[PDB]
């Protein structure tokens, strides 16, 4: 009675990688 | 014009951090939709297993949050860009800004709460029931210096509100894009390591099953 019971992974490598993408690229939004 | 490069400039990052806004409701809406999946599987476990019967895991609920940080990346377009506009439609960013830093912190400490009590739950299930499960064990996580960080960047914005002044909004608004950019390193962080601890937990309650 307990066999199927079975906890999810979570996947936001997506969200992250574009957080880190936005950091970045906002050197470019920077006033000389 | 030096007023259009900066009105240009000003807008680009804008439409940046609305990017991370959107982006960082979407993990957080995961974090909280998988971490609540899983302290219903190991409730569940329990009722279906006397010295257990009342161990239980907790939910989260950041959709109040969640749904902040939305708000402020659509609410931003009103920020969008006349030393005077700038001026203002600037500092009207930053305090929008400065919202979704606040209330990301909160989410991302509402998760670490949940996610360490549902380790130790788990953990608590094991020791009760303990050869072959005895040392399954959940990983706590600790993101505090990131929260810490998140509100020390909201405080510190203030700093960077504008009050030959083309120089003093050019500086000002750099100021801010270096705060924002720390506060998105962090949270970037932060998100990482609340994925992992979900994601070990969801191994180790697995675990658990599979060998029970």
């Amino acid at each position: 009675d307990i066999s199927g019971i079975n906890a999810s992974v979570v996947n936001i490598q997506k969200e992250i990688d574009r957080l880190n993408e936005v950091a970045k690229n906002l050197n470019e939004s920077l006033i000389d | 014009e030096n007023q259009k490069l900066i009105a240009n400039q000003f807008n680009s990052a804008i439409g940046k951090i609305q990017d991370s806004l959107s982006s960082t409701a979407s993990a957080l809406g995961k974090l909280q939709d998988v971490v609540n999946q899983n302290a219903q599987a190991l409730n569940t476990l329990v009722k279906q297993l006397g010295d257990i019967s009342g161990i239980n895991a907790s939910v989260v609920n950041i959709q109040k949050e969640i749904d902040r940080l939305n708000e402020v990346a659509k609410n931003l377009n009103e920020s969008l860009i006349n030393q005077k506009l700038i001026a203002n439609q600037f500092n009207s960013a930053i305090g929008k800004i400065q919202d979704s830093l606040s209330s990301t912190a909160s989410a991302l400490g509402k998760l670490q709460d949940v996610v360490n009590q549902n380790a130790q739950a788990l953990n608590t299930l094991v020791k009760q029931l303990s050869g072959d499960i005895s040392g399954i064990n959940a990983s706590v996580v600790n993101i505090q210096k990131e929260i810490d960080r998140l509100n020390e960047v909201a405080k510190n914005l203030n700093e960077s509100l504008i009050d030959e002044n083309q120089k003093l909004i050019a500086n000002q608004f750099n100021s801010a894009i270096g705060k924002i950019q720390d506060s998105l390193s962090s949270t970037a962080s932060a998100l990482g390591k609340l994925q992992d601890v979900v994601n070990q937990n969801a191994q180790a309650l697995n675990t658990l099953v599979k060998q029970l």
